[PDB]
């Protein structure tokens, strides 16, 4: 089964117009980057707001939100499923329902 | 340019 959340390369604005429409708190998806070639962005729903988080890359090639680092997107992810993306707010990571 | 929650300008 491939997975539901990656959509390649989609417009910023496309991926909150898909989100807002989604019913549940965490619905998400990873995109590639179209500000910044080469790197992937995670979008989220909470609440009735959708917000973006950079895929950031350390110098040893891991993937990281925040302090935890990964060897590839797809462990990031699955991560994120129980430990929140955010800061300040309680965000997990829940497949687009579609 | 576009923000995002984890970068800080």
């Amino acid at each position: 089964k491939p997975h539901p959340w990656f959509f390649g390369k989609i417009p910023r604005a496309k991926a909150e117009e898909m989100l807002s429409k989604q019913r549940h708190d965490g619905a998400f998806l990873i995109r590639e980057s179209e500000s910044a070639p080469g790197d992937f962005s995670l979008s989220v729903k909470f609440g009735n707001d959708v917000q973006h988080f950079k895929v950031l890359r350390d110098g040893a090639g891991k993937y990281f939100l925040w302090v935890v680092k990964f060897n590839s997107l797809n462990e990031l992810v699955d991560y994120h499923r129980s430990t929140s993306v955010s800061r300040n707010q309680q965000i997990f990571l829940r497949d687009i329902e579609q | 340019k576009p923000f995002y929650v984890n970068v800080e300008f």
